[PDB]
This record gives structure tokens, C-alpha cells and sequence, in this order.
């Protein structure tokens, strides 16, 4: 591993 | 637009209803929420000018916390011309004397303070129930179990019902716990504990008029991925901490008092060892939750915590143990940072290094959190943004605050827009990372947020309720909400319209959280519809149900003087008495509680004690009591312990240890009782 | 005359205890001792009440202690 | 004769620091540097001392790791106070304080406290 | 002085100091009964002996042999000790023992020191009866081992104090430890007063009261007290102790000067300079507040002068 | 401030027994001067009037 | 509200007239010993009072 796995740069705010 | 706030039509209607009949006031957040209470208090202000002896009534404003009590006190001082007093335990209220206590009751027409202070005040006959006019209970939801509100209002059963003042159930939320199942019976119990029914908004234009103050903010879900793999260093620090835990369980510090469970069934480690174990366990929790860089910040905080504890420690063994803990904290920090820095050779720009480690030495939770920050407050007006961060634990506040400071300095865009701040409730922690032995910034965090100095407030369930704050622009709920009332008040914190209310949840745990969200929404809708359709013009409980709601507990003992020994306060009274007995710093010792074994219980109390618990108490040797009081057999450990405390307090009162006001006798009282016997001849010279 | 004032193994049993237990060691209350007990140190007389005052102090303290304990 | 104003404040602080140090025998910061940053104190030692310390910490010619640890620490002029600490453990619980401009005390058994400081230095300098 | 305690008791009710009771005439007050249920004489001796290990060694060091050991158990039980359920703490017995010891000491010094004047007489009385002298006596006779107590702080202080006394040979000297300038060599003379535990003196006084209550012969109690205090009785008469600030101020040739207290953190620094054997000497005292620092500086000064006389 | 020249010498006369107290007072004064200067350097206000 | 110079250029310009002096301390051997004549005058003055 050695790293924290990255995430997307374009998540959104979802009406819930 | 007037300096004097104008009472509204709906507010006046509610005040008139409360004048006709007491009850619970359920209103959304706003200044009018307290304005209605101020108006009700002003309504019954006729008898304030008259003296207490002539029947001149007074106003009592009982509160849950000191801060909101201060807020209500200053509000009623600014909105009314009546004399109002502020009374919290930290002001030294108890050392006051009957004479000046009475003349300050005369001076201050309105009394505001915490629940316990007023409970003690009424139990000690400083004010009679007939001497009060209105008793306001803000945060009405806090009437759970043996909370001071509930026992105080149980105390109403003693005096004549005709003398009882008007109670006002001010609240912003009705459900307190996760009691969604059959909300109707819970609110029925609440409105029997309180002596009036709930009143709220029902008409459409009534709701709009409330919206003249209150708002209906929206909520948005933000979700992040999770993964179970962990780094090698995580395991290395884990193993080192476990070895230190072993060496600490085998530390063998000096003799310490025996610590046992709440039910006295099992033993516990000494407080000195439990404290450091708690510190390290919380550090591991922060490490696994918020990333390794967050772990570096948490370990930095542990450095100053161990430094101050070592500085203030006295026993040489405790000194050495703290020194070892700090040394291992340094070693753990060194392994962490050396792992960080060997990877931190691809780039050397400290801004870029800080951003890279915040992006990649951190869990996806913090990554998505900071991404929400950057997409929300990239280059906006710093005055425009005003947001709260809600976290679980106290140390999470410092961890997040430091990480966000370092990210603000690691973000040129966010460099000057965001001003973070943290504060936590009791068990307060040194709010720094540098062991700054002296600071002059006397302005508190709440004042900084109120004046706009800090546009971000990071807190662990301390800003969620009671505190007076502006209409916050946004709210970030970092950790999942555990309780209905917590969710309601958190969503109420984003009191501005078109606000952003974020629920940070895992991608893999969407279903349970969303079902919880529908459960809370269903509970709120059930509360609304119940308050709409369910109504009775009786509006007040009957005598039989009033007594039924409180006949379960042990009857309190009342003297002809008028004082009442509350069974739930028996332990507090007894432990206060044991505090005052020793005349030496090393002589202090708490009573030795004990639970009798079944064979012992039988051979002492016959077969009648079968199926019931018994708790014995042995007084400290220096005390005059040495009779080993035995509690009455009761169903559970807590009931038996309360009964033992109550019986011991009754015995102490009988043997003259208590002054018939159930407080331990002071030295002045003893010497005054002896004055006539031994110092009577001073009278002829006009002295005593 | 009080020359003490500047302006001019078997333990030995205490005399006070000896005359407390027995009656044959009793001594009369001297006139000069009473006069010394009356003569304050403010007056320039050759004797003062201080030395008797110490023993009176200890006796009074002991008797008050025993009375309170009883 | 005349005396300068700063050299005397440097002496009053020396007074109080000396009293603090003699009173408890430690817990007074002689690094005097950034409170976070004193963690790097061992990393900032002189290159030749660190070089010989690393040579000894990776050495195996020393037939036991005890005198190995002594050589590694003596490369840095350290002074150990190995002492027994009262414990419920059958095997005695041992204490060691290394002394520096910084305070470092380690807990382990006599069977592994020397290893527990060897790997400590290994962490510090690598 | 002329009619003994039996008769002397009556003038208190004559002076209306106390109030007479029908059952308790004042002349019988020497027959002090330890009444009440705080004390229980029904306990078998083996239960007390369970607490009282090395009983014979303690009686040998004390010089008295008890015939009712329960009083000894009351005197040895510090109030922090929870597992004693048959007696009260030593506070009750210490209260009586203080008066008993003070009265007997005053009577002895009155009888045997008519030469030395009243002011120095009361100075000697105060110096001999004070807490620290009783604590040093308790240490010197190894009585501290038998104190029944459960408290880390008190035990730590007792151990430190007994180690200091052993380093001093159990003599009653100035209670000060010098840190710099065997003390290590340095450049600055620094000193701090030694902390004395009140428990040692209080338990010794309660033990004296227990001896009285067991024997009822005041002469026996005086025998024990003299056997304990004989070396310090012999030493104090030659040089009456006075508070060290005055002892240095009143000194013939020291001529001390005391600096203003300097505060840094919570420790307080006071310096004292004095001539000594044609050489000027400056010593620095530290304490939790100004007066303790001044006491430590004065004590260090007195130690320096006493050793410089030779 | 009265010593208005280059290479002005400002002399204080203090007793040996009062030296350390005077030193603490003087450095407390210097710290106060530095902190008030820093406060005026740092503070930002909007109205510039009470 | 207080106004003051704040620029570093203003800082280095203020030295034009704000020249500060080097401050130094002289210690003297404090001693209480004095000849009897001062005590004699003290006695005369108190008697006259």
C-alpha cells in the first residue's frame, strides 16, 4: 500500500 | 423598528394561554423563543415590589447550563427594568448566609441560574414555593429521569397546590433520546412530569409568523469511500503502545483508592493509569479515523498534555510514569514523521508538501471534508461564510482545528478567507499546541464567533444546544448523528435560509444512515401531527396521575422546619459531608461502599432479602458514625445505594451532624450552639 | 528577689505531681507569690508575674483540654 | 566599573534554571528551541558522532548488544542511570534515563531495556 | 504551684471558666473516661495484635509496656487508614496528648530553670514543644514504621524526612537542605527548607496520651517523656532555639542583609548577604513563597556561620 | 527618552539587595513596551473612533 | 483611536529623532552600618518631637 488511495476531484452535494 | 422589542400577536396569544394555564411551549429557534418567556415573566411582575414576608412573589428562571443561564439573565436584564440576579455554583453561592440570602432575594425580583443551585436553594427553605410567581424551564427536553428539573418539579407535591407558581416549558425540541417508538406516550409522560400540556403552531399563517423569526434550512448528503487496509507504521505504533500498556499495568505506582464499576461488580484500574490509557486509546482512534497527518497533530497535542501533567504531578512514581509516557510519545512522533519525510522528498515546496501529505497522509473522510471546504469557500467573502464543524470527541476538535490551520496556510486560495476556532465543554483541555504558559487573548471562542472574529467553529456537541449564536451560514456534521434531538438541534444551527447542512457518511453505509434519516423525519412529522390533532381542554394533569408519575421512587424525608432531603441528592449531601470532615490534605477519604454477598445477605436479612440487592456503607474512621448502615433490600444496585445514602443522611441529621437544613454543620454553628452553655457571661458586656 | 530578670537514669519526680498525689508535700500560698502575681511587668518592681504566668498558662490549657474532652 | 544590562538577565535566568534543575534533577528545557521542533534534537547532532553511532548501531562485532548500546550512546556522550522500579513483575522492571539537553526515560525489563534503547536510537538517527 | 492540680481545678469553676455538672465535679476531671461508642473495649487482643506487628519491638523502643493495647491502635491509626473498625483516628488522643506534654514540659522547665529569665523561658517552651521537635523524636526512635496509613503522599514525605534525618544523624539541627555549594561543587550557594510531616508529631503526641490513659500515673507519663526528650532537653538548655530570622538578625557579627523576593513561575527567590570570618558570603534561598525562601536563606546562613566558627 | 542624542548613556543606580527586583521590573517594562508596539502593529479597526 | 507608524520603512525612518540611549546599571555595596552620630541626632529629634 504505502499510500492513502486517492478519490475523485468532482464529488457533489446531493439533496437528501 | 424599535429599541423595545414589540410583542407579536401570536406571542401575546401564547402568553395569554400560559397565563390561563401552564404548559410546555414548543417553538423553533429564534430570539422570539426567549422573548415569549420574557413577556410571560413580565406578565406576572405585579408583586415584585412587595416584600417577601408580605407575600411578594418572585420570578425564577431555571436553566440547564451556566452559559445559557447567563444569556437569559442578560436578556431579561436588557429587556426588563426589574431587578434580576444571577446564581451559579462557581460564584460561591453556598457560603451565603440566611440573612443576606433573604435580603438579596428581596433585592433581586428575578432569579436566573442553573437547575442544581435552585434545587438546593428550595430544599434549604431559602425560598418557599408560594414565594415564587413563575418557574420557567428552558430546554424542557432535559426532564429525563433523575435530572434536577424532574426532581424539582416532583418537589411541588409537598406544598399546597394553590400556592404553586406557573411553570413554563420552553423548548425547541420535544424528543430527547432515541425514543421514536410511540412518541405519544413519551410526550404524555413529559406533560405529566410538567404540569401542563404542550402548545405549538398549528395554523398556516401562524407558521409563517414564526418563520418571521425561524427558518427552514435544507440538508445535503456528502458521502466518501472507505477501505480497511492500513499502513505498516499504524501496526508499529500499535505494537509499541501495547508494550507500553503492559509496562504501565506493571508500573506499580503507590497505593491508590479502589475504583470499581458503577454497579460495584468489577474492579477498575487506578485513575492515574486509566487517564493515560484513555489518552492513548483516543489517540489511536484519531489516528485510524482522520489520517496519519492528523495523527501527527494529535501526538503533538499529547506532548503538551503529558508535559503539563508531568509539571503538575507530585509523586515521584507518577513523575517517572509521565516522563516515560512523554518519551514514548516522542518516539512515536519520530517514527511517524520520519515515515512522512522519507516520502516527502519527491517535492520540497513546503506548501506543496503540506498539501500533498494532507491529500495522501489522510483518510478519504478528511479528503472529502477539505474538498467540500475548497469547493465551498474557495474565494468567497470571509464575512459571508460562517459555518460550524460538529465532531464526536473533544480531542477531535483540536486535531481538526490544527489540521485546518495547516491546510489554510497550505492553500493560497483559502489563505485569508477562513478563521478556524475550537472549544470543548467540561474536562477542558489546554487549548494550544505549544505549552504557552501565559496568553493574553482573553476573548473566549464563543465571543469570537459571535463578533465574527472566527468564521469557523469546531466543536464536540457543545455548540449544538443552549448557546446563543447567530444564524450560522453552514453546518458540517463530520460524524454521524446518534440521537434524534442531536439531529434536530444540529439542523437548527444552520438557522439561515438556503444554508448548507452536510451529513458526512461512508459510501458503504448509505442504507442504514438514510433509514435513520427517514426515521427522524417520521418522528418529527409524528410530533407535528400529534400536536395538531391530539388536544384536550383540560390542559393540566389530574392529581392521581401527578402522584402516579412520582410515587415510584423512595419518599423524601421532610422536617417541620420545611427542608426536604431528596433521595436522589442523598449521595451528593453525604459526599459533601465527607469532604468537610478531614482537617488534613492527606486525610481525605470517601466512604467505602460495599455489596453484600448472597449468603451474607441471607444470614443478615432472612429470606425476605431474596431477589433484592443490599448495599452497606462504612463511614470514614474520623467520622462519628461507625455503625455500618445497611440499605433496605431493593430491586437493583442503584436503588439500594440511593436508599443507603438516604438512610445514612437521616441518621446524620438525627445525631446533630446536619443543621436541619440537611447541610453539614459548620464550625460557626457548633460554637454558636455552645456559646450559651460556655460563653454566656460575655452578654453583660454587650458581646458574644 | 528575682535575680532571673535582667533589670537586677532515674528521672527526678516533679514537685507539682508529688504534692498533687500526696497531702504531706503541700505548701502554703505565699503572700509574696500573690504580690508577684499582682505586680505587672509595667511597674518597675523587682519581681513580676511572668514566670508564674507561663505555668498558669500551661495549667489552664491542660485543664480546658481535659474538660472539653470529657 | 560598569556592567551591561543583558549579561545580568542572562544570569538571573541561569539562577532560576539551575535551581529548577537541581530541585527535581530534570524536566527543564536546555534545548530552549521550538517546543514542537525539539523532537528533531537527536537528528541534529554532529555528523561524525552520528556516523560512529550508526556504525555501532549496525555493528555486530560486539558480542552482546549491551555494550553495543553503550558504544552507540557514548558516541553521543550520553550518561545512563539504569535503575530498578518497584513492580509486581517477577522479573524486575528496569528504568534508564539517558540525559541530554532533553529528557528521555525508557521502561522495559533488564532483559530487553538495552534492546529497547537500541531500537530507540535506530528510530532517532535513521 | 502550692496546692496541686486536684485543688487547682476548682478555681476554674470559681472563675466560671467552665460549668459544673452534678455527675462530674471538676476535681475528678483527671479521671477522664474515653466514653462513647467511638471506642470499643470488647475486642479480643488478637484482633489488635493482627494490626500490631512487631509489638514488642515498639514497646522496647518506646520504653513503656502497655496493658491495654487498643489505645495504641487508636494512636497509630492515621485517618486515611480505612480498614480499622474498632477505634477512632489518632486525632482524639493527639488532642489530649498535646496538652499533657505541654503542661509537663512547662512544669519541668519552671522547676529546673529558675535562673534563666521568663522571655527565654517561654522561648524554650515553644521551641521544645513545637511540631518539628516531636517529629525528630518520632524518627529517632523508629516509631514511624508503626503508623497505620494509606496515602502515597504522606508515605513519600515520611520516607524523605527519615532519610534526611538519617543523613543528619537524627540530631535536631536546622531543617534545611543545601543544593549547591556531600553537596556538589558549583558557583552559587542555594538552599531550601526541608518539609516536615505533621503526622509524625501528631502520632507521637497521641501515643503520649495513650500512655497516660493506660497508666493514669502522671509520673509514669513524665518518666516516658523525659526518657524520650533527655538529649534535646540537655542540648536546648545550653542554646535555646529561636526562629532563624531573628537568630541571624540578633547575631553579634553576621549583620545580614536580605534582598527583595524575586518571583519566577511559582518559586520565590530571596538572597541574603552577610560577613563571615572577614569574608563576605551570599546565599540564595528558594521556596513556594517569600517567607519560606527567607527561612531557607537564614538557615543556610546559620549553617555557614556555625561551620565557619571552626 | 530624555537622552536625545547618538551614543547617549543612560545610567541606573541600584543597590545590591535590590538589583534583581530592579532587573525584573525593567525587563517587565521592556516586555510591556514590545507588546504594546506589537499590539499596534497587529490590530485592525474599522471606525477609527469610539 | 490610536494611530501609529507601522511600515518597516517607517520603522527605519523613525530613528531620525527617536534615538534611544544605551542603558546601563551601576551597583553599589549596600550596607546599614553608620556611625553613632546619626543615632544621636535621631534621639534629639524624637525628644524634641
Amino acid at each position: 500500500i504505502d499510500r492513502y488511495e486517492q478519490v475523485s476531484k468532482d464529488f457533489e452535494f446531493i439533496k437528501i | 423598528e424599535d429599541v423595545e422589542i414589540k410583542p407579536r400577536g401570536y406571542q401575546l396569544r401564547l402568553v395569554d394561554h400560559l397565563t390561563k394555564s401552564n404548559g410546555i411551549v414548543y417553538l423553533p429557534t429564534g430570539s422570539g423563543k426567549t422573548f415569549v418567556a420574557i413577556l410571560v415573566l413580565k406578565r406576572f411582575s405585579q408583586d415584585f415590589d412587595k416584600p417577601i414576608e408580605s407575600g411578594g412573589k418572585r420570578a425564577l428562571f431555571m436553566c440547564n447550563t451556566v452559559e445559557l443561564a447567563r444569556q437569559q439573565a442578560m436578556a431579561v436584564r436588557r429587556c426588563t427594568n426589574f431587578k434580576v440576579g444571577f446564581y451559579v455554583g462557581e460564584q460561591g453561592v453556598d457560603d451565603w448566609t440566611r440573612g443576606m440570602w433573604s435580603d438579596e432575594i428581596k433585592k433581586n425580583q428575578v432569579l436566573v441560574g442553573t437547575a442544581q443551585v435552585f434545587l438546593d436553594m428550595v430544599t434549604q427553605t431559602y425560598v418557599a414555593l408560594s414565594s415564587l410567581s413563575v418557574v420557567i424551564i428552558d430546554e424542557c427536553h432535559h426532564g429525563t429521569g433523575h435530572h434536577p428539573f424532574r426532581e424539582f418539579m416532583r418537589l411541588f407535591t409537598i406544598a399546597n397546590q394553590t400556592k404553586l407558581p406557573r411553570v413554563v416549558g420552553l423548548t425547541g425540541v420535544l424528543i430527547k433520546g432515541n425514543e421514536i417508538t410511540n412518541v405519544a406516550t413519551k410526550l404524555k409522560e413529559l406533560e405529566i412530569t410538567y404540569r401542563g400540556n404542550i402548545i405549538t403552531v398549528s395554523d398556516t399563517k401562524e407558521m409563517e409568523n414564526v418563520m418571521l423569526y425561524a427558518t427552514k434550512p435544507t440538508e445535503v448528503m456528502v458521502s466518501f469511500p472507505h477501505q480497511e487496509q492500513v499502513l505498516t507504521v499504524t501496526r508499529l505504533i500499535s505494537a509499541e503502545i501495547e508494550k507500553f500498556y503492559v509496562s504501565l499495568d506493571l508500573m506499580n505506582i503507590g497505593v491508590q483508592p479502589i475504583r470499581r464499576s458503577k454497579s460495584l461488580q468489577c474492579l477498575r484500574d487506578p485513575s492515574k493509569k486509566s487517564f493515560v490509557k484513555q489518552l492513548f486509546n483516543d489517540f489511536l482512534y484519531q489516528m485510524k479515523e482522520y489520517g496519519i497527518y492528523a495523527a501527527s497533530i494529535a501526538i503533538i497535542s499529547l506532548i503538551v498534555e503529558f508535559d503539563i501533567k508531568r509539571r503538575q504531578a507530585e509523586t515521584l512514581s507518577v513523575k517517572l510514569m509521565h516522563r516515560t509516557a512523554l518519551t514514548l510519545c516522542e518516539k512515536i512522533r519520530h517514527l511517524l514523521v520520519q515515515k512522512l519525510q522519507d516520502m516527502t522528498y519527491d517535492d520540497d515546496d513546503d506548501n506543496v508538501n503540506t498539501e500533498e501529505v494532507i491529500m495522501n497522509f489522510s483518510t478519504p473522510k478528511v479528503q472529502r471534508f477539505l474538498m467540500s471546504l475548497k469547493v465551498s469557500f474557495a474565494d468567497k467573502d470571509p464575512k459571508d461564510i460562517c459555518c460550524l464543524v460538529f465532531v464526536e470527541r473533544r480531542y477531535t476538535c483540536k486535531c481538526i482545528y490544527g489540521l485546518l490551520l495547516n491546510y489554510i496556510q497550505s492553500t493560497p486560495e483559502l489563505r485569508n478567507v477562513l478563521t478556524p476556532q475550537f472549544m470543548v465543554g467540561r474536562n477542558n483541555i489546554s487549548p494550544d499546541f505549544e505549552s504557552v504558559l501565559e496568553r493574553k487573548w482573553q476573548k473566549s471562542a464563543i465571543q469570537q464567533f459571535r463578533d465574527g472574529n472566527a468564521n469557523l467553529m469546531i466543536c464536540s456537541s457543545v455548540l449544538e444546544e443552549g448557546i446563543d449564536v447567530q444564524a450560522c451560514n453552514h453546518v458540517f456534521i463530520l460524524d454521524p448523528v446518534k440521537t434524534f434531538n442531536m439531529y434536530v438541534q444540529s439542523k437548527g444551527r444552520a438557522r439561515t435560509t438556503e444554508a448548507k447542512f452536510v451529513l458526512f457518511t461512508a459510501d458503504k453505509e448509505r442504507e442504514k444512515t438514510i433509514q435513520q434519516i427517514y426515521q427522524y423525519r417520521k418522528a418529527h412529522n409524528d410530533i407535528a401531527e400529534y400536536l395538531k390533532d391530539r388536544v384536550l381542554e383540560k390542559t393540566e394533569p389530574e392529581l392521581y396521575e401527578i402522584k402516579g408519575h412520582f410515587q415510584d421512587d423512595i419518599d423524601p424525608f421532610t422536617n417541620e422546619n420545611g427542608a426536604v432531603l431528596l433521595p436522589n441528592n442523598a449521595l451528593a449531601i453525604l459526599h459533601r459531608y465527607c469532604q468537610t470532615i478531614p482537617t488534613d490534605a492527606f486525610g481525605f477519604v470517601i466512604p467505602w461502599f460495599h455489596v453484600l454477598q448472597e449468603d451474607e445477605r441471607d444470614r443478615i436479612f432472612g429470606v425476605s432479602a431474596k431477589g433484592k440487592h443490599v448495599i452497606s456503607i462504612n463511614m470514614p474512621v474520623n467520622c462519628m458514625l461507625r455503625d455500618t448502615i445497611y440499605s433496605d433490600p431493593m430491586d437493583n444496585v442503584k436503588t439500594a445505594k440511593i436508599s443507603a445514602a438516604f438512610k445514612a443522611c437521616k441518621v446524620l441529621y438525627s445525631l446533630g451532624e446536619l443543621n436541619e437544613r440537611f447541610v453539614p454543620k459548620t464550625l460557626k454553628e457548633r460554637v454558636a450552639s455552645i456559646a450559651d452553655v460556655h460563653f454566656e457571661h460575655w452578654n453583660k458586656y454587650g458581646d458574644s | 528577689i528575682d535575680y532571673s530578670l535582667k533589670r537586677n537514669g532515674k528521672v527526678k519526680p516533679l514537685l507539682i505531681l508529688q504534692k498533687t498525689v500526696s497531702k504531706e508535700h503541700i505548701t502554703p500560698a505565699e503572700q509574696g507569690e500573690f504580690l508577684a502575681a499582682i505586680t505587672a511587668s509595667s511597674a518597675a518592681d523587682v519581681f513580676d508575674m511572668e514566670r508564674l504566668e507561663i505555668l498558669g498558662n500551661s495549667f489552664l490549657k491542660l485543664s480546658a483540654t481535659l474538660y472539653l474532652a470529657s | 566599573m560598569e556592567e551591561s544590562m543583558e549579561e545580568l538577565e542572562a544570569l538571573r535566568r541561569k539562577k532560576f534554571t539551575t535551581y529548577w534543575e537541581l530541585k527535581e534533577a530534570g524536566s527543564v528545557d536546555h534545548t530552549g528551541m521550538r517546543l514542537c521542533d525539539r523532537h528533531n534534537y537527536f537528528k541534529n547532532f554532529y555528523p561524525t558522532l552520528k556516523k560512529e553511532a550508526i556504525e555501532a548501531i549496525n555493528s555486530d562485532e560486539y558480542e552482546s548488544s549491551k555494550d553495543k548500546a553503550m558504544d552507540v550512546m557514548s558516541s553521543l556522550k550520553i550518561t545512563p542511570k539504569i535503575s530498578e522500579v518497584e513492580s509486581s513483575s517477577l522479573v524486575p522492571l528496569l528504568s534508564v534515563e539517558l540525559n541530554c539537553a532533553f529528557d528521555v526515560v525508557l521502561m522495559a525489563k533488564e532483559t530487553d531495556i538495552y534492546d529497547h534503547i537500541i531500537d530507540y536510537f535506530r528510530t532517532m538517527l535513521i | 504551684k502550692n496546692y496541686g492540680l486536684q485543688h487547682a481545678f476548682k478555681m476554674l469553676e470559681y472563675f466560671k471558666i467552665c460549668r459544673a455538672d452534678i455527675d462530674k465535679p471538676l476535681t475528678q476531671l483527671l479521671n477522664l473516661e474515653l466514653g462513647g461508642k467511638k471506642m470499643r473495649a470488647n475486642v479480643n487482643t488478637t484482633e489488635i495484635d493482627g494490626f500490631l506487628i512487631n509489638h514488642y519491638y515498639l514497646e522496647k523502643n518506646l520504653g513503656y509496656t502497655f496493658k491495654d493495647r487498643r489505645y495504641l491502635l487508636q494512636a497509630l491509626t492515621h485517618p486515611s487508614y480505612p480498614t480499622n473498625r474498632i477505634t477512632g483516628s489518632y486525632q482524639e488522643l493527639e488532642f489530649i496528648g498535646n496538652a499533657i506534654l505541654d503542661f509537663l514540659i512547662s512544669a519541668y522547665i519552671f522547676e529546673n530553670n529558675t535562673k534563666m529569665n521568663p522571655g527565654a523561658l517561654t522561648d524554650l517552651r515553644s521551641a521544645l514543644v513545637n511540631n518539628t521537635t516531636l517529629a525528630c523524636i518520632c524518627v529517632r526512635h523508629r516509631l514511624h514504621f508503626f503508623i497505620l496509613a494509606e496515602n502515597a503522599k504522606l508515605s513519600e514525605i515520611i520516607s524523605k524526612f527519615v532519610n534526611f534525618q538519617e543523613s543528619q544523624g537524627h540530631r535536631v539541627t536546622n531543617y534545611v537542605r543545601i543544593l549547591l555549594e556531600v553537596p556538589p561543587k558549583g558557583e552559587f550557594n542555594m538552599s531550601t527548607n526541608v518539609d516536615v510531616p505533621k503526622a509524625l508529631g501528631d502520632v507521637l503526641e497521641a501515643l503520649i496520651a495513650a500512655v497516660y490513659l493506660d497508666c493514669r500515673d502522671l509520673q509514669r507519663t513524665w518518666e516516658v517523656i523525659f526518657n524520650l526528650f533527655e538529649p534535646e532537653l540537655q542540648e536546648f538548655t545550653r542554646k535555646v532555639p529561636i526562629n532563624h530570622i531573628r537568630q541571624l538578625v540578633e547575631h553579634k557579627h553576621a549583620k545580614p542583609v536580605f534582598s527583595s523576593p524575586i518571583v519566577e513561575g511559582e518559586t520565590v527567590m530571596v538572597s541574603c548577604q552577610f560577613t563571615c570570618m572577614e569574608k563576605t558570603i551570599k546565599v540564595y534561598g528558594f521556596g513556594s513563597n517569600k517567607d519560606q525562601a527567607k527561612l531557607s536563606a537564614a538557615k543556610h546562613a546559620l549553617q555557614q556561620l556555625s561551620k565557619c566558627d571552626a
